[PDB]
């Protein structure tokens, strides 16, 4: 029942976009030999074990996802994302393409806007992964649209967070060199200067299966 | 004024679900607390045994409900919403056996509960379930597991956590109580976790509730290895552990 | 179900002045042999009416439970002693259960005999579900009904189901008298079931005689 | 700002309004009472609605119901809405009797009735129930137990409980005498003395006791034991 | 499992000016052994229209009670007792309501509607109602129908016995049913000669050959 | 209120706001030539971090001979394309032949019309220039609205600044237009609609059908339109 | 595939062979004809082994979903078996239910093809090889016995039921049931001579 | 002011959505029906102000069956839906029972369809027939009250025709007696002249038990008697 | 904030604790005509007053018939009362078809009162605003009645909304009906209730007061249009 407005814009969608504009910052940057993703994990205390609460989940052996909104919604969209990675894998024996997968999740998010008595999704996705047509890094909007980004951020204060990427990014960057330009876009962007194994980073890892980098592995890059 | 918090599936201009936000305040208004803490190869839940705000039989009122013989859990908040949540968990954990053979895992149980909770959020079918709880239980990996879930979707999981009306005055105490065993002595594991974790658990509850903590108004449960039963510790052992503070 | 795998023997219901006399053995044959020899067939359904079997004993539980349940529901609304379900009601209800099964193909092979006292002039306005002198009835307040597996239903003064229809009923159609004494009725069945011991291939001893009088539902167990 | 309209709306304070009004609805209806004894569980039900009809039969308006021979149920509130819960109670016993061939125990029936009342609270279209239910029984080996079901679940085991228009009055009268070890034949005369305190000499109080070693099954009021009421002491 | 059996029996119908005669037998015979000698096969509906049948009792007690339900539902919704023409069309759709599983019970509808007009409706087990001045239905269908055929329709050159009073005709049906018990097996003994005159019905009984 | 209710003026509310919601969207140009229909687009640039070389979300593909240029809500556009692709294929599965566009817009405007009539749901804030080739009546170019009142055309400029860009096609368009001359004709109206004099080429996208008895339906690369952009410099088919 | 259930003076015992022949061939040698349900009751089924594993699965699901409905340490015994009968509203399979109870001391009673009305039984026995020892059991079985008496009785019972049967098992299984729930799966391997 | 819900009550014990339609039936064309001892005679106007109409496609006296005729008022678009429903159930009754339906059993089913709890049907009828027990005339309302009338009137001018029938109805009036009476009440409340086109009377005689529409030729011999 | 929020919905409850939407239905039965029934030892007579809306109209029926020994008399709106009559007719007739005994009276009203309950919790369907009056005889003649909320009261005499207070007071001091075994004194006692509780200066009983009796050897015999005006409508 999220109807229109006299100005010609959905008001519930604009309200939903404010929720992703005030959550933890998610950041993905593509490269020429893989795609990387990062998320500022706001650790509230030492009681929450890091191996339970995560911001980087998998869809298949080559698809990575990132969350940027309502934590309670970080699982329902994941269940239908993995289900679509299975329904395509049952009929078609090969792997699910990212463009074929993102167009289905965008259709699922869309149906939660036109249906009566429902609420739009309070999150922004970041689907990334190795494909047979190169690499990809898409971003799903609560409105239902999707963009074929190259390097983007969706969390809190992204108007100036993207400014680091508009001036410190080249078309031909390796995945190992893109890690430090991503950490700089997190530590040197805003508060959270005590970045000591409090950042989750997933990579495509040059056509190998999706690898979730461990805390001590990121520590090698956290020294700079 | 008539703000935007009437329905449950309607976002606010700033982007906050106020029907969920008010539901969390329902748990903080029941003035019933509970502490859960996982140590080495064990985990315990400490209840409070208080009426959700004469002749009431105190053995019947409780805040501990076993979902299965391996996975136990606690419940707080409104008494009506917490009872139905156990039935929506017992009928789910037992359904896992009929649909998958193995016993349900502790981490899978909480995520399957949150899936049904999230469905009632996006749809205006029913009212939110004003409750919370600490799902306890060991897994096949011979490791203890603890998980807390809010009225919204959450599968946080903590090595020591407090649920109830005093979550804003206990993290500063549970961190010290956990530090009183991790970076301290930490000699070995002589399978005496009960004398090591539960003693360092009841002490945490006494630091939260300023009362004398009568043994006939508190009941705990252990799911440690060699036991595996979510057994409610008897009254005589509770009163015996209360004298260990001296 | 299909095929009488666990059959039963035949019962004999005869009415007299003090009450209803019923009798049945305890043999539950598995077709060609006596598997169970200590089962009960005379089932208590009320404080004034009972019912017997024949046919498949397995297709009797789907009728016993569907009948004892109705007694507790009626007992929970006993606002007067006349609100008890008369035997006319139970016999007509059982016939409706068999008629709706006859519309389908599964008939639940049984030849249920329903007997009881169809009156309320003897004070029993207190029920003892979980556990002096007799009276004389006018022969019209004693209801004994028969129900075939095809749904045939009626009521008479002496009914005999199953295989004893060709043996018991013959000796009983001419030897039956009106207002028989208690010793006359039991000596009539004792000399009758003796004929059903040398001719019926599926019959035995342990005649569980049950009498329904104006004071209760008794139980006895001779051995001939 | 008017947030107590539907049942699915949560108040900003944290309370659940539109369900707390039901307690103010059962506080204006007639009362019911029950208590533990060393010989059984005597019940009670006062129908303080004498000033308007005066034409009903003496023993007609009965508010004592039983699912079977050993579990009694009473009402406190809207008498029409309580009929629907008894229908769900007897059907719960009959469904349990089909699947398990035994009488339904008390600790499994109360948990199934409370779920039925609570289930109508969650809906945005169905109105919640308006009747508090008292469920009790008396085992042969174990002693009795009285479960009280109010709106919005909350099944609680009691030992004596009164609900109605004088719940803050009769509660003080039960704690005086230890009813846990007295009898049933003397408590019935003590119960009739309480009603006279708080309003006429009328036989509008119909009640039965589940056990007096009378096969430990739900009996009736047994008028002959009720007529020698100590109307003065 | 065959769900169609025949309990055996018969019903005889006759007419005239202001009278119809319906007679039956109460032998509720099972497969091959007679079970009860008393089971009425005719049941009154209104004060001027009865119904006879002869199939299995499973499709008779139901069909007679179902017809009593749909006829009592009609009288308290119109405040007028139905005639036979309306009750004849009523059984036409009840029997056709179960075309895939027909009621194994043929029927007889007798009664008076106008001042005299003795009508008699008879039909098969599927629902093709047809008016007739005389009919027989049941186990003794093929044995009584030609006897009655020599009284109403004629084949003689001299049309004998033109008059037909209720007194002599009543003894004629008793003569036909007695002629059925001797030659047919399923014909019972206790008979119920129902006579519907202008004022009402009778319950004139007669006990036949117990064989 | 809801879309089910009318208004005292006789118009509607939800379908009227959707007609205005597409006015705040990027422009698209339609054009029928003597060789094949061509389309235009305007990639709205949120930032310079998009791919800008492999994809574009303003012109899609319906079938091997039917293609549309969408304009409006990019989110709601993907549903109708996922709905028109089925009708363009269910017709092949039921009649073993290609579907005429005249029988496609009717099949797709009814799905919009069905939303502005019942269900109590919001309408589709989308409107697109759908064109194709058929054996019955050659090249065609239709145009749908959020209400469903489709209509045939020769040139349309929906999106933002429609009235200005449509006036360009009132004079500069000719009945006989070749493929290369039509592209230059549609290139100027696509550029002057955004109040600019030359496209940055890291902008607007074009498509063209030109059935060579097989319906090639080639799209355009960022390098192929450079030659078209250069030809606009020399021969300027100006605003006027 | 014989199954013998003999009652004690205090508890009960169960016995079964392990053959499960599939068309004059042993495809699942040394299988489990007996099955566990809880700490106080076991279920040993025979007959058609096709739908047998499904009924054991549904019973295990309906037992766990029922024991947690009361409290943590209380199941019931008669209630669970009548639920197994209601699941026959076909799947031809004979079952044996036996175990200790909180109300009565012990309880053992069969479930035939379609009707479980064999309560208060004493020497329940079913299966294919059950036809060969129905008389031998009726003679050597007294009213009250001891633990070693019933263990030595059912040992020859399964032995005699295997000495003259094509569906003779390999290693036999014997399960005990008591108040303390000893439940030791005493497996015997010796055969007749 | 309580007008949102359709099934809301009133503190004075009254309905609201039904009462709105009570005034909607006072805007249609007037009609009048008289139940005499020999049959039932109906009458109505014909607002065919625009001469371009066919004059036969618009009718105010349709037929439920061959034995039951009725009038219409209020919403003409909704009146046809109830008449089409009455034409089904009355005909469905003839297929089950061989006799014609009784008006008491027909008006009770035409009223239960106005109990959709959509919206209540804003239409009042004047169902009349000679089914059995002589002729009967019934008048239904959107509220469901079925009152058997001897002579009533429905329409925009039903108030004036009400008191006229009270001062003119006699029990011993034949067909030709009431036929002039069915027009004198129409001559009073009429913004035109009682020509041979504005009036559309029809009657159901007790003899043939069927209805017969009085055509243009037969009504000319009745409108010229000058009551 | 009060007086207009908790008024139009069948779901919301007042802060005092009263379902005000259902409470309007209980008052909605008071706008109807009067009715009265007398329970004797072996007979039950029901006196119902019809309402002639116009001189040309006919008095609409008030007393109905359900079975041979069961007859009701509505008092309220004819819309919902007719629906409950069909529900009570299909229910009692099914009992004589599914079984052969007659339907128990209290077991019948329990189904009718349940029909009110089902139309009280749902938000769509409203409550039946109609005061039923079930008068029957099975073994002891009992008189039951319902309200919009589920209720039963084995009454001995009643009244229904027109001049109920003037009629209730007459029955409060007339409790000798139990011993007035003569049917003639019963029907005169029942008609005297309406005569002493009619409107001011109105026609007493000019053949427009429906009367029905039921008893031991009496089915639901509607009092004919001749037996009442000969001596019953002529004594006063």
């Amino acid at each position: 029942l999220t109807t229109f407005s006299p100005t010609g814009k959905l008001v519930q969608i604009e309200y939903a976009l404010n929720r992703v504009s005030s959550s933890s910052p998610a950041l993905g940057i593509r490269a020429k030999n893989g795609v990387i993703i990062a998320t500022e994990k706001k650790s509230p205390n030492e009681l929450i074990e890091e191996n339970s609460i995560f911001k980087i989940q998998q869809i298949s052996e080559h698809i990575g996802i990132v969350y940027a909104g309502m934590p309670g919604d970080f699982r329902v969209l994941l269940k239908r994302a993995r289900k679509e990675a299975i329904r395509y894998s049952l009929q078609y024996g090969s792997e699910i393409l990212v463009k074929e997968l993102v167009k289905i999740i965008a259709s699922i998010v869309q149906e939660f806007t036109q249906t009566g008595g429902v609420r739009p999704f309070g999150l922004s996705l970041l689907i990334c992964g190795v494909d047979v047509y190169g690499y990809h890094l898409y971003q799903i909007d609560p409105s239902g649209c999707y963009f074929n980004w190259m390097a983007t951020c969706v969390g809190k204060d992204y108007q100036n967070n993207m400014s680091f990427l508009e001036k410190r990014y080249n078309k031909d960057i390796e995945i190992e060199d893109a890690i430090h330009t991503a950490i700089l876009t997190l530590k040197e962007s805003y508060e959270g200067v005590l970045n000591e194994k409090n950042i989750e980073i997933g990579v495509a890892y040059d056509n190998k299966p999706f690898k979730i980098l461990t805390q001590n592995e990121i520590k090698d890059y956290l020294i700079e | 004024q008539s703000m935007y918090d009437r329905h449950l599936t309607i976002f606010s201009p700033d982007g906050n679900l106020y029907q969920i936000e008010y539901a969390i305040k329902a748990v903080k208004n029941t003035n019933i607390t509970s502490v859960g803490v996982k140590g080495e190869n064990c985990a315990v839940i400490i209840s409070q045994k208080k009426m959700a705000t004469k002749l009431l039989d105190y053995n019947n009122i409780t805040n501990i409900y076993n979902i299965t013989d391996e996975i136990g859990c606690s419940m707080v908040g409104m008494p009506g919403d917490c009872l139905s949540m156990v039935y929506k968990a017992r009928s789910e954990a037992s359904e896992f056996l009929y649909s998958n053979g193995y016993n349900v895992n502790a981490e899978t149980l909480c995520r399957n509960i949150c899936d049904k909770i999230q469905v009632y959020t996006q749809h205006a079918y029913m009212r939110l379930h004003a409750c919370s709880g600490m799902i306890i239980g060991i897994d096949e990996n011979n490791k203890p597991e603890l998980f807390k879930f809010d009225p919204s979707g959450f599968c946080a999981g903590y090595r020591a956590c407090v649920i109830g009306n005093k979550e804003q005055e206990s993290i500063s105490v549970l961190e010290r109580l956990l530090e009183k065993r991790k970076k301290k002595i930490q000699q070995e594991t002589i399978d005496e976790d009960i004398r090591n974790t539960t003693i360092l658990a009841i002490e945490a509850l006494q630091t939260i509730l300023a009362f004398d903590l009568k043994a006939s108004e508190i009941e705990v449960a252990i799911v440690s290895t060699k036991n595996r039963n979510f057994t409610q510790i008897s009254e005589k052992e509770i009163d015996n552990y209360l004298t260990y503070i001296a | 179900t299909l095929g009488p795998v666990v059959t039963g023997t035949s019962v004999i219901a005869i009415k007299y002045k003090h009450g209803i006399m019923i009798a049945a053995d305890r043999k539950a044959s598995y077709g060609s042999y006596a598997k169970f020899q200590n089962v009960e067939r005379i089932f208590k359904i009320n404080n004034k009416t009972v019912m017997g079997f024949s046919g498949e004993l397995a297709d009797a539980q789907y009728l016993h439970e569907l009948l004892t349940r109705k007694n507790i529901n009626n007992l929970s609304e006993k606002k007067r002693k006349e609100d008890m379900y008369t035997p006319q009601h139970y016999h007509s209800y059982v016939s409706r259960v068999f008629y709706v099964r006859k519309n389908r193909i599964d008939p639940l092979f049984n030849n249920i005999i329903i007997a009881g006292i169809n009156s309320q002039k003897y004070d029993n306005n207190d029920d003892n579900v979980l556990l002096e002198e007799y009276k004389e009835i006018h022969k019209d307040d004693l209801y004994i009904g028969f129900v075939d597996m095809h749904g045939t239903n009626f009521c008479d003064d002496y009914i005999t189901t199953g295989y004893a229809r060709y043996f018991a009923l013959t000796l009983l159609r001419d030897h039956y008298k009106d207002n028989m004494t208690e010793e006359e009725a039991r000596i009539l069945i004792n000399e009758c079931l003796r004929i059903l011991y040398f001719r019926d291939a599926t019959s035995s001893n342990f005649i569980q005689i049950v009498k329904v009088t104006s004071k209760g539902v008794e139980y006895e167990e001779p051995y001939i | 700002a008017g947030y107590d309209l539907s049942v699915s709306t949560f108040s900003p304070d944290g309370r659940l309004y539109q369900v707390e009004y039901i307690y103010k609805s059962i506080n204006n209806n007639n009362t019911a009472l029950c208590l533990e004894c060393k010989d059984g569980i005597i019940c009670c039900c006062i129908n303080s609605n004498m000033d308007k009809n005066k034409m009903i039969k003496k023993n007609s308006y009965n508010r004592i119901y039983h699912v079977n021979n050993n579990i009694i149920i009473t009402y406190s509130g809207f008498d029409g809405d309580a009929r629907n819960i008894i229908d769900r109670a007897r059907s719960e016993a009959n469904t349990y009797y089909y699947n398990f061939h035994t009488n339904i125990p008390l600790h499994i029936l109360v948990n199934r009735i409370s779920l039925y009342i609570h289930a109508y609270t969650l809906y945005w279209h169905m109105r919640p129930f308006a009747a508090s239910i008292i469920i009790s029984s008396f085992n042969e080996k174990d002693k009795g137990d009285i479960y009280c079901i109010e709106p919005n679940g909350a099944c609680y085991k009691y030992s004596g409980i009164v609900i109605g228009k004088n719940k803050e009055m009769f509660k003080t009268e039960i704690e005086k005498k230890d009813y846990k070890d007295i009898n049933v034949r003397d408590a019935i005369e003590d119960i009739y003395k309480f009603i006279l305190t708080s309003n006429n000499l009328q036989n509008l109080v119909n009640f039965s006791w589940i056990c007096k070693e009378s096969s430990y099954e739900f009996q009736n009021i047994h008028e002959e034991i009720l007529t020698p009421a100590l109307n003065k002491a | 499992w065959y769900p169609y059996i025949d309990n055996g029996g018969t019903v005889i119908g006759l007419t005239g000016k202001d009278y119809v005669i319906l007679a039956a037998d109460t032998r509720l015979s099972l497969s091959y052994s007679i079970y009860t000698r008393f089971c009425p096969k005719i049941s009154k509906l209104t004060d001027k229209c009865i119904i006879g049948s002869s199939g299995m009792q499973s499709d008779i007690k139901t069909l007679h009670s179902l017809l009593q339900k749909k006829i009592q539902l009609f009288v308290l919704e119109h405040s007028h007792y139905p005639d036979i023409h309306v009750i004849a069309r009523l059984l036409c759709v009840i029997l056709y309501s179960r075309r895939f599983f027909p009621y194994y019970a043929f029927n007889i509808l007798a009664g008076v509607d106008e001042n005299n007009k003795g009508v008699l409706y008879n039909y098969d087990s599927v629902g093709s109602y047809c008016e007739a001045t005389h009919s027989c239905v049941g186990s003794g269908s093929q044995l009584i129908l030609p006897i009655l055929d020599n009284r109403v329709e004629q084949k003689n050159q001299l049309i004998k016995n033109t008059n037909f009073n209720l007194g002599d005709d009543i003894n004629f049906v008793k003569d036909a049913i007695t002629s059925a018990t001797e030659r047919d097996i399923y014909t019972g003994d206790k008979t119920l000669i129902y006579v519907i005159d202008k004022m009402g019905i009778n319950v004139n009984t007669l006990d036949l050959k117990q064989d | 209120s809801r879309t089910t209710t009318f208004s005292p003026e006789g118009r509607l509310y939800q379908v009227e706001y959707a007609l205005e919601a597409i006015n705040n969207a990027s422009i698209t140009i339609g054009l029928i030539t003597k060789d094949g229909v061509i389309l235009g687009a305007d990639k709205v640039f949120i930032s310079k971090l998009i791919d800008k070389a492999n994809n574009y979300e303003k012109i899609y593909k319906i079938d091997k001979h039917i293609f549309c240029g969408v304009a409006g809500l990019n989110a709601d556009a993907n549903i109708l394309i996922n709905q028109s692709r089925l009708y363009a294929q269910r017709y092949l599965y039921n009649y073993n032949e290609v579907q005429p566009v005249s029988q496609l817009v009717v099949q797709i405007c009814d799905i919009k019309q069905s939303y502005t009539q019942y269900g109590g749901l919001r309408p589709y804030g989308v409107s697109f220039l759908i064109g194709g080739y058929d054996t019955k009546d050659g090249y065609q170019l239709y145009h749908t609205d959020p209400s469903g009142n489709y209509s045939g055309w020769f040139a349309t400029a929906i999106g933002t600044n429609n009235l200005t860009a449509s006036s360009v096609l009132k004079q500069e368009w000719k009945n006989d237009m070749t493929l290369e001359e039509g592209l230059l004709l549609a290139l100027k109206t696509l550029a002057k609609s955004t109040d600019t004099e030359i496209p940055k080429s890291e902008k607007i996208e074009l498509a063209y059908l030109t059935n060579k008895d097989g319906e090639v339906y080639q799209k355009y690369l960022t390098e192929k339109e450079i030659e078209e952009l250069i030809k606009l410099y020399t021969q300027k088919y100006i605003k006027e | 595939t014989t199954i013998i259930g003999i009652i004690y003076d205090n508890g009960v015992m169960l016995a079964c062979d392990s053959r499960t022949s599939s068309g004059t061939f042993i495809s699942n040698k040394c299988s489990r004809k007996i099955n566990r349900i809880n700490e106080n009751l076991y279920v040993c089924r025979s007959g058609a082994s096709a739908h047998s594993q499904k009924i054991i699965e549904i019973i295990k699901h309906y037992c766990v979903s029922m024991k947690n409905e009361n409290r943590k340490k209380g199941r019931f015994h008669e209630g669970e078996t009548i639920y197994d009968e209601t699941t026959y509203d076909f799947l031809s399979c004979a079952l044996i239910f036996g175990g200790y109870d909180k109300i009565k001391k012990q309880q053992l009673y069969a479930v035939n093809l379609n009707g479980s009305i064999i309560e208060k039984h004493d020497f329940a026995v079913s299966g294919s090889g059950s036809i060969y020892i129905q008389s031998y059991l009726q003679d050597k079985y007294k009213k009250f016995m001891t633990k070693k008496e019933c263990f030595n009785l059912i040992l020859n019972c399964v032995k005699y039921a295997m000495h003259n049967d094509n569906s003779s098992g390999g290693l036999i299984r014997i399960v005990n049931i008591t108040k303390s729930f000893v439940e030791e799966f005493t497996v015997v391997n010796t055969q007749m001579n | 002011e309580y007008d949102r819900g359709v099934n809301t009550f009133s503190p004075e014990g009254r309905l609201f959505q039904v009462e709105y339609a009570l005034g909607a039936i006072k805007l249609g064309s007037t009609a009048v029906g008289i139940c005499v001892n020999d049959g039932v005679i109906l009458a109505s106007e014909r607002r065919i102000s625009s001469t371009l109409i066919e004059k036969d496609s618009v009718e105010k006296l349709l037929s439920i069956d061959d034995h039951i005729g009725c009038a219409m008022s209020g919403l003409m678009a909704d009146a046809r839906t109830l008449i089409d429903y009455a034409r089904v159930e009355c005909n469905h009754y003839k297929f089950i029972y061989n006799e014609n339906i009784n008006i008491k059993s027909c008006v009770e089913l035409i009223s239960e369809l106005a109990l959709d709890f959509s919206r209540p049907f804003g239409v009042a009828l004047l169902i009349g027939g000679v089914d059995k027990n002589g002729p009967c005339l019934w008048y239904t309302e959107p509220s469901g009250t079925n009152t058997r009338f001897s002579a009533a009137s429905i329409g925009s001018a039903q108030e004036g025709a009400e008191l006229l029938l009270q001062e003119n109805y006699k029990k011993d009036m034949t067909f030709e007696q009431a036929e002039i009476l069915a027009l004198t009440v129409l001559r009073q409340v009429m913004e035109d002249k009682l020509s041979t086109s504005n009036v559309e009377i029809c009657a159901i005689k007790k003899s043939d038990q069927t209805f017969y529409k009085y055509n243009t030729d037969d009504i000319s011999r009745i409108i010229d008697v000058l009551p | 904030m009060y007086r207009n929020l908790y008024d139009t919905d069948n779901i919301i409850y007042s802060p005092e604790g009263r379902l005000y939407q259902v409470e309007y239905a209980s008052e909605a039965i008071k706008q109807g005509t009067c009715a009265v029934a007398i329970k004797s030892k072996d007979y039950v007579v029901v006196s119902g007053l019809k309402k002639c809306i116009s001189k040309l109209s006919f008095p609409q029926e008030k007393i109905f018939k359900i079975d041979d020994y069961i007859g009701i008399s509505m008092s309220g709106i004819t819309s919902d009362a007719k629906v409950l009559t069909k529900f009570m007719q299909n229910e009692c007739l099914s009992h004589k078809f599914l079984y052969n005994e007659n339907i128990n009276i209290e077991s019948l009203v329990r189904s009718v009162a349940d029909k009110y309950q089902k139309n009280t919790q749902k938000s769509s369907k409203r409550a039946f605003g109609v005061g039923l009056m079930i008068a029957a005889y099975h073994n002891e003649p009992c008189i039951f009645e319902t309200r919009p909320n589920g209720s039963y009261f084995e009454y001995d005499a009643l009244s229904f909304g027109a001049r109920s207070h003037a009629s209730k007071t007459y029955l409060e001091k007339n409790l000798h009906l139990f011993e007035e075994c003569s049917l003639e004194e019963l029907i005169l006692h029942c008609l005297k209730a309406l005569k002493c509780s009619l409107s001011s200066e109105s026609e007493l009983t000019i053949s427009n007061t429906a009367l029905a009796v039921v008893g031991k050897n009496h089915p639901w015999q509607e009092i004919s249009s001749l037996q009442l005006e000969e001596y019953l409508s002529k004594v006063k």
